[PDB]
This record gives C-alpha cells, sequence and structure tokens, in this order.
C-alpha cells in the first residue's frame, strides 16, 4: 500500500508556491511460490514365451 | 411721511448699490488643481511597492476588489 500526492503548476488562491490539488493511492499484494518438476523415463519390454 | 425721508432713503439705496466685486474664478481654478494632485500623488507609493516587491505590471489596477498575493 502506498499514497502519492498530485500538484500542478502554481494555481489556486492566486498563490505562487505550488499547492496540492489531488492524490493517488496504490494498493496490491505480493505472492511467492516454488515448484519442482521431475520426469523419469522407462523402457518397456514385452514377450510371449511358450 | 414726507418727501425728505423718502428722497434720502432713495439716495442711500443708490449709494449702497455701488459696491464693486472683484474676480473669483482663479481661486477655484487653482483650488481644483491643488486637490487633484494631492489626491492622485499617493498612488506612486503603491506603484513603487508593487514594482519592487516581485509582481509585474499590468495587473496593477484601481477600484475596491480586495487583494491577494499576485494582483494589487
Amino acid at each position: 500500500d502506498n499514497s502519492v500526492d498530485v500538484r500542478s503548476y502554481p494555481n489556486w488562491e492566486r498563490a505562487a508556491g505550488t499547492r496540492i490539488t489531488g492524490s493517488v493511492r496504490t494498493r496490491g499484494v505480493v505472492e511467492s511460490r516454488a515448484s519442482v518438476r521431475t520426469a523419469l523415463r522407462f523402457n518397456l519390454e514385452t514377450s510371449l514365451a511358450g | 411721511f414726507t418727501l425728505i425721508e423718502l428722497m434720502i432713503v432713495v439716495a442711500i439705496i443708490g449709494i449702497l448699490a455701488a459696491i464693486a466685486i472683484p474676480q473669483y474664478q482663479n481661486y477655484v481654478a487653482r483650488s481644483e488643481g491643488a486637490s487633484a494632485l494631492a489626491t492622485i500623488n499617493p498612488l506612486k507609493t503603491t506603484v513603487e511597492e508593487s514594482l519592487s516587491r516581485g509582481i509585474a505590471g499590468s495587473k496593477i489596477k484601481i477600484g475596491t476588489t480586495a487583494s491577494t498575493a499576485t494582483e494589487t
């Protein structure tokens, strides 16, 4: 979570010091995850003895 | 009533009806100018203040519309 202000060039009240005019809030959430893959190969061998 | 008193009154009326009157226009003509400058001189102070503070010209105006940190 975070917040930031917004201010344009000198305006409002006929001042000359750059006053605040708005704001923008930012939110979110971080997530972490791990994965482990494993692949094993095997050869088949068939037969028919008699 | 008699004629002596009436004639004396008529003569005194004509006598009084002889007072001269001098000019009285230059007095007002000079008083008007003595007031015009006295009224429109002090604005130089505000002009110099506005020009030396920081704000630029043009915005300097007259009237009664309050003031702010930009216009005078």
